């Protein structure tokens, strides 16, 4: 049905199977709480990771402004 | 036969298979019946396009191992499948050289012999037949030229299958908007890998959009915003989790201002050094990720999607582009980079 | 120092989505984050393993792939990465053998 | 059988389907499984009255053991694996502590042997949790059961009840229209029901206003007392959650009716405060109980329903026109500017 | 004829995207050399990398939609 | 040169194909001055020398490829060609040499 026909690189398949491990509200909220959590921290690795929830911490605010702008009725 | 009658005139197959001799009971009673259909069958049920017969010859004249694949009398796929007693491997790599073995459209595609299936296999890895691989052109083929089985024909038969489920709203539909027009938008949305199959939705966007706008463009990027929950169950992997590459509002309004609606197509042509600096950038910021998985799609403005995807189809065919309409809630959209300028 | 919470599976997903998603390099600063606070944690280092063998960074992802194998028991997927990191360093003899326990192994 | 020749054999996509997992062919259907469904799809319907489509179930083995997944037109819309195997309950707290221990509700499992001391305490079983995900699925999703062949089919039951209401509806109103104007009341959890009083809304009301939100505005309207009974539940209190006259002001000085959409955009910044100060004054509505209703003018009522639909989707919205006499509206506060 | 048939079968010796930057590096490579082998043929690249060029700016003036 | 030599060859064939044999020639004479071993380009450019009218030439090449490759038989045609432009006697042995070749 959904061309089930390739096994898809087996090998890629078991890489993938152990690398893998929602909600609405709950991201943006951990994300605030991440970023302001690691902004007080002092390692260079702690401060590229506040860096990077930072920058989707506002690729998050631009697409919420833009979803605001945008709607029906 | 007789030199009076005027041409006997025939008209041309839709879809044509060649393939050599050598294979015509070499190779018969092994599907080539059944998986055909069974491919042709799968890969409707996917999208929903009524694709035509297939026409199945083998022809002594070429070589051994040669198959091509031509619509309505023109060869759009061909090549020689090697092929005769060596099975092909689309993940061949550096780990086909750890098993050390004798090593197209297709993935990086290896052949290796018969006596090496038992142990290659023992590794579960890929083992396309004869069948395998001819399907799996036929699909290639069916996927990235459907829009040409898509004609007035086919939409015709498709509405007159529909009749006895929905009698009134084929009947509103076609005073609403005509046969060319419905056919173009079905061609547009299968071009985009949008599936056909679930027609309720697209006739109810069809009446509810078509007395409102004309521009074939507009309508159907409100049908295809009419398929919110599809798109986001087709290109969203993992829990309510959409990978999304957003554009930012420069970059949006330097292509919004080049949409050139001046005779009815509304082509994208604003000036091929800026056309060609946002793609250098569109490059830098996305990066390549061929080999990554997961389907990021990019996400822009309704009005002008279709606008940036025939922009990014010439070096990003993978790559999506959706539109912020286009999108359902109860979605978490994850942006992985914006677009700068 | 720190803590964990919910929050360490945040740094899970995102990262999850960082390695399927062409980021290598951001799934790996994310997993490294997470395991530099709290290095417990045993998913993460198996996201992260991933992300070093599609970072290209052999000798990293087979000192963590060698941890795993201390750590997890039978039938984990560590002796792919083992075999996939170091045939991309070389030494392909023990990637041959790391492939072949892990045919024998999933013959089960 | 599909030959070589034949084009596509078109079959159509089926509208309902519910894919469980295998073993439970005859391990379930003790209960009914067959029985349940259309009693809870009825029970949906004369609620709301929609006509709902016919459910396909079947049994997968290609999937786990307690996997289940309601698909609308072969597109999934709710997956689930019921660990039962284990039955669950929904008022699950630290109760459940001093008890023996172990969706969008608390949901914790137990085991069966404490099914009878469970049930001396006071209990969702396989059906149960099954009809339960279906029923939630069927009420939040019932805007696409709607179509133009349905609104004609209902049309088409009702003409030897009522011929010259229908027929004078169908002169004055088209079929686009009133099949939009019932998906939106749908959308409010306005039964469809008596469909007597809809038709005569439609006759009074199609021949003075064209735009589909008014129009449906005044059909709502024409039903006072039946929101009236749905929203409160007390002797004439109705819990109110009023708008103040600048802030309605404000609302409405955006409508912008330019394409028949009739979309509310005011400046971002603008929403967020006023969605911040009735987020102060109503609160969070975890412990509020009785169902409150906010009330706001008619002109706008959908438009500042919209406005809170991401937050407070519980929490409906009527229209002053929408109440009936003989109410005793109670204030729990002003959303004030 | 079959004569001329087969000249042109002596004659005879990827495909697609396969033309890419590799006619680039091999013009820089060829501007280098001093010798005129090398310089007529780089002129000749030189010549085929612009009307490339054009024909490039043609097909994103005109392209489709 | 190792892939290159292979876009250099398909573009001196490419341009043989087109009528002009100049630019033929000057790429497979570059491609041979460079890489000599690959004769498959001497062999396009005998074909684009006797088109050209350069039999002189054509003749030392046919000579080279006669002398060092005795596995293709069209290595007659050429030179026969090429004296053929310039000496039918010979040119008739060179032809009656490729068909006691095929």
């Amino acid at each position: 049905h959904l061309e089930r026909l390739y096994p898809t690189a087996q090998s890629k398949r078991s890489l993938w199977d152990f690398a893998s491990p929602h909600r609405a509200q709950d991201y943006r909220r951990e994300l605030d709480t991440l970023q302001s959590l690691l902004t007080t921290s002092q390692s260079s690795e702690l401060q590229a990771a506040a860096a990077l929830l930072k920058c989707q911490q506002d690729d998050d605010r631009l697409l919420q402004i833009i979803l605001n702008l945008l709607h029906k009725v | 036969g007789r030199l009076g009658e005027q041409e006997a005139f025939a008209m041309t197959v839709p879809l044509l298979i060649d393939v050599d001799s050598s294979q015509q009971e070499a190779l018969e009673a092994i599907a080539l019946n059944d998986e055909l259909v069974r491919v042709r069958r799968a890969l409707y049920l996917d999208l929903g396009v009524p694709f035509p017969g297939i026409h199945l010859r083998f022809n002594e004249g070429m070589g051994e191992g040669e198959y091509l694949i031509s619509l309505q009398e023109v060869p759009v796929a061909r090549g020689e499948l090697a092929g005769y007693l060596l099975v092909r491997e689309s993940v061949s790599q550096l780990e086909l050289l750890g098993i050390p073995y004798e090593k197209l459209p297709d993935q990086e595609t290896f052949w290796v012999s018969v006596e090496y299936e038992e142990r290659l296999e023992k590794s579960q890895l890929e083992f396309f037949s004869h069948s395998q691989v001819l399907t799996w052109h036929l699909s290639h083929v069916l996927r990235e030229y459907a829009e040409d089985f898509i004609g007035i024909q086919e939409t015709r038969y498709l509405l007159e299958q529909m009749e006895g489920g929905y009698g009134e709203l084929i009947k509103e539909v076609q005073r609403i908007v005509p046969l060319q027009r419905m056919t173009e938008i079905l061609q547009r949305l299968v071009g985009e890998d949008i599936s056909i199959r679930n027609m309720r939705s697209i006739l109810e966007a069809m009446v509810e959009w078509g007395q409102k706008e004309k521009d074939v463009v507009q309508l159907t990027e409100y049908i295809r915003s009419s398929l919110k929950r599809y798109i986001c169950y087709k290109y969203a992997n993992g829990n309510n989790i959409l990978p999304a590459y957003l554009f930012d509002q420069e970059v949006e309004e330097k292509i919004r201002s080049r949409v050139r609606q001046t005779s009815a197509g509304s082509y994208l042509a604003l000036d091929p050094a800026v056309t060609e600096s946002l793609l250098e950038q569109v490059r830098k910021t996305i990066g390549d990720l061929s080999q990554i998985q997961s389907k990021p799609v990019l996400i822009v403005s309704m009005d002008i999607r279709r606008y940036v995807r025939k922009l990014i189809e010439s070096e990003y065919y993978g790559l999506p582009v959706l539109s912020y309409q286009e999108l359902t809630q109860q979605i978490n959209i994850q942006p992985l980079g914006r677009v700068c300028l | 120092i720190t803590l964990t919470k919910r929050q360490q599976e945040f740094l899970l997903l995102n990262g999850w989505l960082q390695l399927q998603c062409g980021h290598a390099e951001r799934a790996c600063i994310l997993l490294d984050a997470l395991l530099t606070l709290n290095p417990e944690h045993l998913a993460g280092r198996r996201c992260r393993l991933v992300a070093l063998l599609n970072n290209n960074q052999g000798e990293r992802a087979e000192k963590e792939a060698q941890w795993l194998i201390s750590h997890d028991p039978l039938q984990a997927g560590n002796w792919l990465c083992l075999s996939r990191a170091q045939q991309l360093n070389g030494d392909l003899d023990k990637a041959r053998h790391a492939y072949q326990h892990y045919l024998e192994l999933k013959d089960h």
